[PDB]
RNA sequence: AGCUAGUUGGUGGGGUAAUGGCCCACCAAGGCGACGACGGGUAGCCGGUCUGAGAGGAUGGCCGGCCACAGGGGCACUGAGACACGGGCCCCACUCCUACGGGAGGCAGCAGUUAGGAAUCUUCCGCAAUGGGCGCAAGCCUGACGGAGCGACGCCGCUUGGAGGAAGAAGCCCUUCGGGGUGUAAACUCCUGAACCCGGGACGAAACCCCCGACGAGGGGACUGACGGUACCGGGGUAAUAGCGCCGGCCAACUCCGUGCCAGCAGCCGCGGUAAUACGGAGGGCGCGAGCGUUACCCGGAUUCACUGGGCGUAAAGGGCGUGUAGGCGGCCUGGGGCGUCCCAUGUGAAAGACCACGGCUCAACCGUGGGGGAGCGUGGGAUACGCUCAGGCUAGACG
């Protein structure tokens, strides 16, 4: 059984980033969609869309990629260097307003699931509401 | 019973007294109910002694029976004086 | 300080004993545990049970001595 | 504010007494994960009005017996005996691993 | 592994091995020297190394190393035990602290006197 | 510092003039018999004096000790291989002015093949340390004027060491005369 | 307790002039100039490459010597600096300077730091009314030091004043050369002090 | 790994200030347990402290609270309150007297004695301050406490001089014989002046008391010092204790003699068997300094029990597999409930500390004042993204 969906999605994204494929296709969820939107806003992905592969609702994700690095190891540069599902199921981490992480000292982002919706670290700080630290993104 | 009394803290030869509200059967350093004021015998500071008046009055009303020195201090401050 | 209060007595090797050490029956008295000289080891002088060797006994415990001279 | 608790009636095997399973979900003080952790409370029922497999509201009260410090306030919902069954099964299992 | 596992059983906290049984973690135990003798050290090292079988205030019959250029120790000598191993010697975990009771200071030390309990020399 | 002074009559004395026997309490160590008591202005000075005395005595004692195992080649051998077996004994008396007497008496009583040895001689009560020492050495604990403490006595009984308690010097001497033995 | 004993030896050990006597430590006599190498035998020897720790340690020693303080005290000061917010090095330096003796030295009250300390000890130095006799006296900014009432007519002090008559004082300091007075104004920053020490290294040394 | 027989519940009563199996009678047969009972060991607990980047980890000394015991055990009495540290009764254990029938005892109060033991203070002065108790009051009592004594046992503060002063004395040490080192260090000139002596001299102590005012507020009066002739000030006034560790790499700092796998050192690698930067000494250095090192424990480094933050083909490590119970965990959508989760507010989170600010003791330690913070925990309101739960549906999992 697919035991965590959000985490799975994140993993897929990571894989895509590693492989230099322009677009991947993850199963449909509202939470997932919101997360994707947030990511897009941040700039971590090129965009997202919802489609239907076979007879199942699906989410296409446009991966953003850095310009081609000239010379040795000629791969383009990565935008999503690292993702981590922090609030792992049966471990599930929750933070207050004071314990909101400034991950990579303002450069990397965490995404928080909150009473006020799924939202960014900065936004959370502004609004003054703690919640579920779903994912570390940098 | 309940007493307004002076709690010694500080150093040797440098005493400091807490004008305080506490039970009679207690350590002269012990778990007191409330810190109402403070007093330095050595008069070393300009604001050498100070007690909050209203609280003291309230305590008195309730029935806090002060120690003699404490009473004197209170009087000096201006608690027992009424108009 | 360096205290040379050591007995330098002759003895016949009798028993093949442990840790580069040979029970040597002394002419001063008993068979002890007296171990090889480092010099001897360096030179690889092999000793058999039946050599008339010089033993360096330290008076603190006559149990242990030292096989000094080459045979 | 007396301690008000939610739990199921697991045992009516004694007169005037209901046994109540109160399940509290607290996070682990170090590992940050929630443990669904249970405790049994013996509650006073002056009528035997309450029965095997009822979820009830249990109030912290003045004692009636040695570890019977709870009054039964009201019945919340009656007939979710599944939990009770589970508890029973657990108990049965407990018998198994002795020798 | 899994946090759940930890929750179930927990991390078995390290019961740190007590490296010296001079009882209680006592810094210094006074002992009666039963028999003082000399010892062959180890495979990499060779010397007639000075030792004393010392019995203790605790009721412990141990072997104890004597530092210092020649001991003074008798057969029913009153001693104070340091502890702190010797890499050469088998069964031996204790220094004898020189400069106390019946172990007098090492004669003609002038540099590292503190460890061996010898008093300041009178200068000219 | 003087804590208590008490005459032979059994009375508490705060002041004692020249020429009266007082039970003076307050000495950190048990002083020797016929020791001259002296007055000091302060404590530090007294301490200093004591230290000086110790230095005088102890160094000399050490020196005396050091000129005994001179030769270690042959002399040591002679002195390690012992023909006439010795008996060890550790004494505890009531006063300083009896222990010494006892020692004097028993120093003569040594002509036999078995030669008596004093390893520890102090005034006062026997203890578990003493028992331990005895166990280590195979020694006898003898007491004059001092009764054994209950715990100590019990320890002596169970561990298997010689415990002795006496009323007269003569009795002690007699007991000692049995300890040399003969085997045949 | 002080260091006490041979002074310019320490300077020699570091290899940079430390000014631990004032005069002579200014003239061709500090031993920096006549001989520039470390003391004792292997001072004139081949100088080996020092370890990372070692350099830092040396720097720290240099600093301490320059300020003439016991190690424990220095450590305490460092700790205090760390506790306070800002620039843990510059702030630390400032705090050190705020030591009364150092301030006195700066104001030209005495030509050497040890000398200054001695002066302070012997009741010759007054901080706003009271003669203060402990060099560990920490001065908070905008505060007045003066040569004491009964020490104003002593020769050494006069000489010192003469020496500092003409030559200017640090921007955190002001001195009344007429009446043997000296206000400590600003708290001395690092930029004000062209000290040979690098505080960073010291900090690093302290860390572990 | 099962434990339980007043044990779990009841009815009635007793007992309590009060509930209750606290106790008893009678009925019932339960109760707890692997979410770790019962058993063994261990251990007063915490506010804290030490450490640590933090999370944690260890510890619970002093100080503050609470518990518990006053030789061991048992039990009541009196009172507001004890099952009563310097009350009681009783048995035992032990010490102490006995005219042998019997009584006396209890320092885990301060001091002290011993004994254990590595090791721990004075049979100190005082009711002056604060507090206690009694008293109308004076006042009496107070080993609470205030202080003094001893111990570098901690921590902090200062002294052991400063300024000159050789292209370099002696002494000692090396040298390639020139020289170098000790080292401006000394000597010596100048200057200051801990100690020390005199002269004074406290703050802490203004009240309770008396009188006027009504014995109220208020006004005046007076006494009252263990510390202590101390602190501290004013004058004088001596140049006036430096020690310990280490010096091969870690790790700061090197040469020579002596020694020859010996004597030794060592925390670890290991040094030592004839030129030892590792041993003994000497010079020289370096670290600290009235201290320094050794030992013991604790934490750290040790992300060597890994929550933050380790792993498991071959290193230590996947059980031999299957089915399966507890347990843990869980697809998508819509709606509620709002347990978790977040938040806002409040209450608590005592004081002392720790942190920030200022202030006192000539600084600092120490202390004082104020402030903030502070996990957690209750109460009231809110939020519904995410778990949880209820309800409805779906078809990607799974089953047929
Ligand atoms: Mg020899
Ligand atoms: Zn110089």
């Amino acid at each position: 059984m697919l035991t965590d969906p959000i985490a799975d999605m994140l993993t897929r994204i990571r894989n895509a980033t590693r492989v230099y494929k322009e677009s991947t296709d993850v199963p449909a969820s509202r939470f997932k969609e919101e997360i994707l939107r947030i990511l897009a806003r941040e700039g971590f992905i090129k965009g997202y869309e919802r489609v239907d592969v076979d007879g199942k609702p699906y989410l296409r994700v446009y991966l953003k990629y850095g310009p081609r690095r000239q010379g040795p190891d000629p791969r383009p540069e990565q935008v999503i260097h690292h993702i981590r599902r922090i609030s792992k199921p049966g471990r599930r981490v929750y933070v207050g307003v004071k314990e909101i992480p400034r991950v990579r000292r303002g450069l990397g982002i965490a995404i928080l699931s909150t009473s006020k919706g799924v939202l960014t670290d900065r936004e959370a700080r502004k609004l003054g509401v703690g919640g579920e630290l779903i994912c570390e993104v940098w | 019973m309940v007493k307004i009394r002076l709690a010694r803290f500080g150093s040797k030869h440098n005493p400091h007294y807490r004008i305080v509200v506490t039970d009679a059967r207690r350590k002269r350093d012990g778990k007191y109910i409330e810190k109402i004021g403070y007093y330095d015998p050595r008069k070393t500071t300009p604001d050498w002694l100070k007690v909050d008046v209203e609280r003291a009055r309230y305590w008195l009303s309730v029935g806090a029976q002060p120690t003699d020195t404490a009473r004197r201090l209170l009087r000096q401050a201006g608690v027992f004086r009424q108009e | 300080a360096k205290e040379k209060d050591t007995i330098r007595t002759e003895g016949v090797v009798t028993e093949a004993l442990p840790n580069a050490t040979f029970r040597v029956k002394l002419d001063s008295g008993p068979e002890i545990l007296a171990y090889i000289s480092g010099k001897m080891r360096m030179h690889y002088i092999r000793i058999l049970p039946g050599d008339r060797v010089v033993v360096e006994i330290t008076p603190y415990d006559p149990t242990r001595g030292r096989i000094v001279y080459r045979k | 504010p007396k301690k008000v608790l939610t739990g199921v009636v697991v045992s009516d095997k004694m007169q005037k007494t209901v046994t109540v399973l109160v399940e509290r979900q607290f996070p682990h003080p170090l590992y940050g994960k929630v443990i669904k952790r249970s405790k049994k409370y013996l509650a006073h029922d002056p009528e035997e009005k309450y029965k095997l497999g009822d979820v009830v509201e249990i109030i912290e009260s003045r004692p009636i017996s040695k570890r019977k410090r709870f009054r039964v306030l009201r019945l919340v919902e009656s007939g979710r005996m599944d939990l009770v069954e589970k508890y029973l099964i657990r108990r049965q299992n407990y018998e198994s691993l002795s020798k | 592994p899994t946090i759940n596992q930890l929750v179930r059983k927990g991390r078995e906290k390290v019961r740190k091995k007590s490296k010296v049984p001079a009882l209680k973690g006592a810094p210094f135990r006074r002992g009666v020297c039963t028999v003082v003798r000399t010892v062959t050290p180890k495979k990499p090292n060779s010397a007639l190394r000075k030792v004393a079988k010392v019995r203790l205030t605790s009721g412990y019959e141990v072997t104890a190393y004597i530092p210092g250029e020649g001991h003074n120790l008798q057969e029913h000598s009153v001693v104070l035990i340091r502890g702190g191993r010797v890499k050469d010697l088998p069964g031996v975990r204790y220094h004898i602290v020189r400069g106390v009771y019946d172990a007098a200071g090492v004669k003609d030390r002038k540099k590292s006197r503190s460890k061996y309990g010898t008093k300041k020399p009178k200068e000219a | 510092r003087i804590r208590a002074m008490m005459d032979a009559d059994g009375n508490q004395r705060k002041e004692a003039g020249p020429g009266s026997a007082v039970q003076v309490l307050g000495f950190q160590e048990l002083p020797h018999a016929g020791d001259v008591v002296e007055w000091v202005p302060d404590l530090e000075a007294a301490k200093e004096i004591a230290e000086e005395r110790k230095e005088e005595r102890k160094a000399r004692e050490e020196e005396e000790k050091a000129r005994r195992p001179r030769t270690m080649a042959e002399l040591l051998r002679a002195m390690q291989e012992e023909g006439r077996k010795e008996l060890n004994l550790i004494l505890r008396a009531d006063t300083q002015g009896s222990l010494e007497a006892i020692q004097h008496i028993l120093a003569r009583e040594s002509t036999e093949d078995v030669k008596i040895n004093i390893l520890l001689a102090q005034v006062g009560a026997p203890t578990e340390s003493d028992v331990l020492l005895a166990q280590t050495a195979n020694a006898a604990i003898l007491a004059f004027g001092v009764n054994p403490p209950g715990s100590v006595k019990k320890k002596a009984e169970e561990k298997g060491v010689l415990l002795k308690t006496f009323r007269i010097i003569y009795d002690l001497v007699d007991e000692v005369r049995n300890m040399v033995k003969g085997q045949r | 307790g002080r260091y006490i004993g041979p002074v310019c030896r320490l300077c020699r050990r570091e290899g940079v002039k430390l000014y631990l006597k004032g005069e002579r430590c200014y003239s061709p006599k500090c031993a920096m100039e006549r001989r520039p190498y470390p003391p004792g035998q292997h001072g004139q020897k081949r100088a080996r490459r020092p370890s990372d720790y070692a350099v830092r340690l040396r720097e720290k020693q240099k600093l301490r010597r320059i300020y003439g303080i016991s190690e424990r005290q220095f450590r305490n000061l460092f700790e205090e600096a760390s506790k306070k917010k800002g620039v843990t090095g510059s702030v630390f330096l400032g705090l050190l300077e705020s030591r009364l003796d150092n301030v006195v030295y700066r104001l030209g009250f005495a030509v050497s730091r040890r000398q200054a300390r001695q002066l302070v000890r012997h009741g010759h130095i007054t901080v706003n009314g009271r003669r203060v006799d402990l060099p560990s006296y920490r001065v908070r900014p905008g505060d007045e030091i003066a040569v004491a009432e009964k020490s104003r007519n002593l020769e050494l002090i006069r000489q010192n004043l003469e020496a500092m008559k003409g030559r200017k004082v640090g921007p955190w300091l002001s001195l009344d050369v007429e009446g043997m007075k000296g206000k400590f104004l600003r708290l001395p920053d690092r930029e004000d002090l062209a000290l040979p020490v690098n505080e960073q290294l010291v900090i690093e040394f302290y860390s572990r």
